[PDB]
């Protein structure tokens, strides 16, 4: 895919890995091999291990330059590059903007509306935001329902 | 607690709460989980 | 006249900061040869930062 | 009426007339009027879909650990082969639900309407109710008429027996993809040594 | 009552023939646009149903399908054989200029009918065996658009059965289907 | 120089003349607000442009309007 | 080859359709359309002397009104029509 080879029979990919540990190797050479500096750079080492050996194991596509490239168009081989953590993604903002909308429905019918704001009503916004979980049924049942939007005649429109 | 917990949920004082506990949570995610470029699940 | 003391209104006026926006009511003036009679309290501020406005009954209608 | 949490008000629109009731929604995933019609036809289809799912993934497995029927596993049965290309199946599949559940939809838009039939309309079905088509098709035996005390009781036991197949299959999805087993298979796995095959141990 | 319980929009009553009432994008709801669709539709299954003989008939005979006699005019030589016999005048410059002028007076005389009823179902010349002026009239029109759809679906599924299997044609694709019909289907184009 | 307008909108609050630096406005009397007066700019040509009574006009949107247009040594505020 | 009768034959057919086939529809959107209009009034009605539209070059004897811009324009076609056959044909 797009001419790139994958990461697990990639050289130059190895190659990296090779000139990472020999870096952190010559940093070793300085430092006694029990004492507290080297055992941070042989947690380093090791650190480095399990990345090079997680990214082949993913079937990551690496291009000339050793390094692993994501390919977003949506194929079946790639899905947890772009669209596996995309959706996780979607699902946490838009249970950010689920929460935050619906607080301000919450205090916009309140005495003062505005101190709600500076100074955030707690059991107000952590009983939604265990409400923000089930947001994607609960904003296309707004859009359904025509509470997601507001009419444009109830809009505050700049003039001509 | 009328009022040191309406101060406890100031703008400022929730950010730094909540950023906290955010970054918080994502440097522990990223000890036990590091160096995560693809999303296995 | 006016439309009602202590009623909702929606502005139709285009200048205003107001414009498509709930406004209550807290004052019409029933003297003849006020072009804009009824007073309207919002409960924002313009840039101004003030929410006290006079209209004229034809820029304003119940909602 | 018994709730989900003692103490906790039951929702307005919850109210306890559907079988089932127990004051269960804190997301408020039904508040909205009108919602509530279209939540209980959701359930009742994936309660249903979930019971014939328990029946075909649990069942046949546990005839296989006995070995009389010796079925495949029912995460490896879509590569297993039919009389049948497996690709085509899944087409002929959607247009027999393009069918039967628009059918579905057009009751639950509109009750009362698609009870007759398309051919031959002498036949019709006798549900009254939306969502419980009574006929000789689907209830031969009568069993969803009588008494509304009698007839809330049957409707109870539909969906208790129906939530725990869900659960019951949404169990065996996730046993599947990180124990790679069978759930007749992790039950007597459980059975053994039932401090050391835990969630934990199989991450 | 293209699906039952549905309501009719005010625009489709069912007096007109085949007002099954189905709009679902609303595309007729102009009532200008509505009366071009009309006769718009009726020209184009008219069409479909001079097509569906002339795919299944030349294919059913032998003379290869509706593709593999198209691509002779893509050739320099390809002497355009009709029936087996190649015709004198079937150069690509000459039946097109035929079909530019023939099609076009027909299309032209057909545009020019002031009449919105008179557009959709023409008679007289039209209709030399005289069923218009007959005792059955409306279901007859309900027999038009009934055919037409099911030859304007059928040219649908002769267009695209040739873009997902090229060098094949539709009594072929039958021909493949009714050997192993739970194999070949749709399904080998919808998964590849 | 600069055009000062008044508007009808105005409700004769007098806040703009009391802003107004180099003596534009004026209060005169009218009979379309509740104060029964009406801003009015005779001195115009003495005006700077420094929109002080706009921003002193509590009236959305202004009654009083400064439109910056020819400027001359009144308008620039020199004294050399 | 053969221009001399490629070339007579396709002017003569895009002729015949602006002559009694395209002409119904080449007449209506010359009055549907009418003479262009700048601000409500015509270009020559504006002041523009240039823009007249002329009447002795458009005066036919044609039954139809088939005049010879219509023999330069539909014509012209014939022309690239005809070319675009001959380019074809000697490829
Ligand atoms: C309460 C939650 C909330 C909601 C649901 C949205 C949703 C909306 N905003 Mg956003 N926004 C918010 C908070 C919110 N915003 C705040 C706090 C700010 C100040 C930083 C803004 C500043 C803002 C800008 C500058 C823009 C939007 C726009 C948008 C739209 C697209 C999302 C986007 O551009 O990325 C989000 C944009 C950001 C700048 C990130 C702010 C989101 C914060 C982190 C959420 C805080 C919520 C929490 C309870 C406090 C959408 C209508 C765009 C628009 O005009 O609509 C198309 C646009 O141009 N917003
Ligand atoms: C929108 C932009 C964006 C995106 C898509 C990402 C996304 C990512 N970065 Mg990040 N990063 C960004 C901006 C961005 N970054 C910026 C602004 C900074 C500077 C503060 C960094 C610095 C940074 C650190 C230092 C680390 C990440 C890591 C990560 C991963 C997070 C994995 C997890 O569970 O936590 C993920 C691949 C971690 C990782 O796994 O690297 C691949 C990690 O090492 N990033
Ligand atoms: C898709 C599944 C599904 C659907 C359609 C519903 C629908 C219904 N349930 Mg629920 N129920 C289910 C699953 C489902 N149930 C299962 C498996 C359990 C057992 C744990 C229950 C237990 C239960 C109780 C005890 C009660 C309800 C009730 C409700 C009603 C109001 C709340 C609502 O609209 O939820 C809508 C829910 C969804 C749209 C599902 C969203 C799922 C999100 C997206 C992800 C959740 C992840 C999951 C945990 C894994 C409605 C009839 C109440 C009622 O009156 O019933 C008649 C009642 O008191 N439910
Ligand atoms: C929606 C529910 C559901 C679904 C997805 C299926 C689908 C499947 N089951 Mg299953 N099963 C179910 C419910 C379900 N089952 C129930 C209700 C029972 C009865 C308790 C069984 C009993 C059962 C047996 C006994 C076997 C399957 C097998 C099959 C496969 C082919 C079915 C067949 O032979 O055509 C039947 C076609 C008809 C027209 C009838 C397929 C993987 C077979 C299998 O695994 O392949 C060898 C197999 O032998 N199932
Ligand atoms: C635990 C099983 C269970 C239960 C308690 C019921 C209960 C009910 N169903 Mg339901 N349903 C189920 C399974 C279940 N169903 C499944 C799996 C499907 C999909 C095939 C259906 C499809 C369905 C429809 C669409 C209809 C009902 C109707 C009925 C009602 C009368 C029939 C009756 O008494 O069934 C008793 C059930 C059993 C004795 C279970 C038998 C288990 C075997 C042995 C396996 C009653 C409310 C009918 C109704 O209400 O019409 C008025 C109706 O037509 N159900
Ligand atoms: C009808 C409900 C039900 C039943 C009786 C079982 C029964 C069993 N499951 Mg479980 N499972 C369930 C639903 C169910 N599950 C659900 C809803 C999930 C999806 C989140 C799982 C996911 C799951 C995993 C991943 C594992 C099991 C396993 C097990 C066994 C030990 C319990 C354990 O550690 O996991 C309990 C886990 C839960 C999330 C509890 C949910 C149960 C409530 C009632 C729902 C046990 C035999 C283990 C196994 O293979 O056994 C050897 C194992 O590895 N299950
Ligand atoms: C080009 C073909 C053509 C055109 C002009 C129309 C025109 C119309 N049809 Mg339609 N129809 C056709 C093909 C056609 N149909 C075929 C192929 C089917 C079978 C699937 C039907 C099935 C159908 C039914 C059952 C009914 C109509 C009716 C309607 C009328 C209102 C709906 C509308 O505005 O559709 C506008 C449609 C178009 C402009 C076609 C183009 C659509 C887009 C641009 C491309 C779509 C690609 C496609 C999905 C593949 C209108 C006369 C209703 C009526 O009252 O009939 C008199 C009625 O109930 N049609
Ligand atoms: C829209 C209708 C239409 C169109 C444009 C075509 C077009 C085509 N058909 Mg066809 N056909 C039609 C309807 C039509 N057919 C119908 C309804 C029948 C049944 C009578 C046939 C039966 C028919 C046969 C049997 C043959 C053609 C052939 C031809 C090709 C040459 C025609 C020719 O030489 O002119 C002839 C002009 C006159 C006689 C005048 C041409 C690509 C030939 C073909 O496909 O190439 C092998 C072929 O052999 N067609
Ligand atoms: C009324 C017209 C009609 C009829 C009777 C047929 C008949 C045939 N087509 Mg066709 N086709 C149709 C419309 C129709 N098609 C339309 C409009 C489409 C576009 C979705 C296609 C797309 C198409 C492809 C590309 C293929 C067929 C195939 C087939 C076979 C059926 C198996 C299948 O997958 O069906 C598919 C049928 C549909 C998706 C819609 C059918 C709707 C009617 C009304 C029922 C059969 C020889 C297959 C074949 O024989 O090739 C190996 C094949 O793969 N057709
Ligand atoms: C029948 C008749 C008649 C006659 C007529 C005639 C005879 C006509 C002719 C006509 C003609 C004779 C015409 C022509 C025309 C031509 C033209 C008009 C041309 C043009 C051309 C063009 C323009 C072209 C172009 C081009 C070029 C140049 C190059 C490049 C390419 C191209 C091709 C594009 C009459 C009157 C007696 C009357 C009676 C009847
Ligand atoms: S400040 Fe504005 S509202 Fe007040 S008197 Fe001057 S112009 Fe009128």
């Amino acid at each position: 895919v797009a001419g790139l080879t994958p990461c697990k029979e990639s050289k130059g990919f190895a190659k990296r890995q090779k000139q990472e540990i020999k870096k952190l190797e010559g940093r070793l050479k300085l430092y006694a091999p029990d004492s507290a500096p080297a055992l941070a750079i042989n947690a380093t080492i090791e650190k480095t291990k399990r990345r090079f050996e997680f990214y082949g194991n993913q079937g990551l596509l690496c291009g000339t330059d050793g390094l692993p490239h994501l390919i977003v168009d949506g194929d079946q081989a790639h899905l947890g590059e772009f669209v596996y953590p995309g959706l996780v993604f979607l699902y946490i903002a838009g249970w950010i903007g689920w929460v935050g909308r619906a607080y301000l429905i919450d205090v916009r019918t309140s005495k003062k509306p505005t101190e709600k704001e500076i100074i955030i009503d707690v059991p107000l916004a952590l009983r939604i935001m265990s409400k923000g979980l089930t947001w994607p049924v609960a904003a296309i049942g707004e859009l359904r329902s025509g509470k997601l939007v507001e009419k444009s005649s109830n809009i505050t429109v700049s003039p001509r | 607690m009328q009022d040191v917990k309406t101060y406890l949920s100031t703008a400022p004082v929730l950010a730094t709460l909540w950023f906290g506990f955010l970054a918080g949570l994502l440097i522990e995610i990223n000890r036990f989980f590091p160096d995560a470029l693809v999303l296995p699940l | 006249i006016g439309p009602k003391r202590g009623s909702i209104v929606k502005v139709l006026r285009r200048e205003s900061y107001w414009f498509n926006d709930t406004g209550k009511v807290v004052a019409v003036d029933q003297a003849p040869g006020v072009r804009y009679p009824v007073v309207v309290r919002f409960d924002k501020v313009n840039y101004a930062g003030v929410s006290t406005n006079n209209y004229s009954p034809d820029e304003l209608e119940q909602s | 009426r018994p709730l989900w949490l003692p103490g906790s008000e039951a929702p307005k629109w919850l109210d306890g007339s559907l079988p089932g009731d127990y004051g269960f929604d804190p997301l408020d995933l039904a508040a909205e009027p009108g919602r509530l019609n279209w939540m209980v036809q959701a359930e009742l289809v994936h309660c249903r879909w979930a019971m014939l799912g328990a029946a075909g993934i649990f069942i046949p497995e546990l005839l296989t650990k006995i070995g009389i029927l010796n079925t495949p596993s029912w995460y490896k049965a879509g590569d297993a082969t039919y009389f049948a290309d497996q690709g085509t199946l899944f087409i002929v599949e959607l247009l027999l639900m393009a069918w039967a559940e628009s059918r579905r939809w057009a009751d639950i838009a509109r009750p009362g309407s698609v009870n007759t039939d398309p051919i031959f309309p002498n036949n019709k079905l006798t549900g009254t109710d939306v969502g419980y088509p009574g006929g000789l098709w689907f209830d031969p035996l009568g069993w969803g008429s009588g008494s509304e005390d009698k007839l809330k009781e049957i409707r109870t036991k539909e969906v208790k027996n129906g939530r725990l197949a869900m659960l019951a299959v949404l169990g065996a999805f996730v046993q599947a993809n990180v124990t790679h087993v069978g759930p007749i298979d992790n039950l007597f796995a459980h059975l053994a040594d039932p401090y050391h095959t835990t969630i934990l141990q199989s991450l | 009552e293209w699906l039952p319980g549905n309501p009719r929009p005010s625009y489709l009553d069912g007096s007109a023939p085949g007002d099954f009432g189905f709009d679902p994008l609303g595309l007729g709801e102009v009532p200008e646009n509505l009366e071009r669709f009309k006769e718009s539709e009726l020209i184009h299954a008219r069409w479909a149903m001079l097509a569906v003989p002339g795919v299944l008939i030349p294919e059913a005979l032998g003379y290869g399908n509706w593709v593999s006699a198209q691509k002779w005019a893509a050739t320099p030589g390809g002497q355009a054989t009709y029936l087996g016999n190649p015709v004198p005048w079937g150069n690509l410059p000459v039946i097109l200029a035929i079909e530019f002028l023939a099609i076009a007076f027909a299309e032209s005389q057909r545009n020019g009918e002031p009449d919105p009823e008179k557009r959709k179902y023409p008679g007289g010349a039209f209709d030399p065996l005289g069923f218009s002026k007959g005792a059955n009239l409306e279901e007859l029109k309900l027999k038009e658009i009934k055919n037409g759809r099911l030859a304007l679906v059928a040219f649908l599924g002769f267009a695209v059965q040739a873009i997902a299997y090229p060098g094949t044609g539709p009594l072929e694709n039958l021909k493949t289907h009714l050997a192993d019909p739970w194999h070949n289907t749709i399904a080998h184009v919808i998964i590849p | 120089a600069h055009s000062v307008k008044i508007y009808d909108t105005c409700i004769g609050c007098t806040q703009c003349v009391r802003a107004c630096p180099t003596d534009v406005l004026e209060m005169v009397p009218w009979d379309g607000c509740k104060a029964s007066q009406i801003a009015s700019a005779p001195r115009t040509e003495d005006c700077v442009g420094c929109k002080r009574c706009e921003s002193a006009c509590p009236t959305d949107f202004l009654s009083v309007r400064v439109y910056l247009g020819a400027e001359t040594t009144r308008s620039m505020g020199l004294a050399y | 080859a053969n221009t001399a009768l490629t070339i007579t034959l396709s002017t003569g057919a895009l002729l015949f359709l602006g002559r009694f086939v395209f002409l119904p529809f080449q007449r209506d959107n010359v009055s549907r359309q009418g003479l262009p209009v700048q601000n409500g009034v015509t270009h020559f009605d504006a002041g523009d002397s240039r823009a007249q539209e002329v009447t002795s070059f458009l005066k036919t004897n044609d039954p139809a009104g088939f005049t010879i811009v219509d023999v330069l324009a539909w014509g012209a076609l014939g022309h690239a029509v005809g070319f675009f056959i001959l380019a074809t044909i000697n490829n």
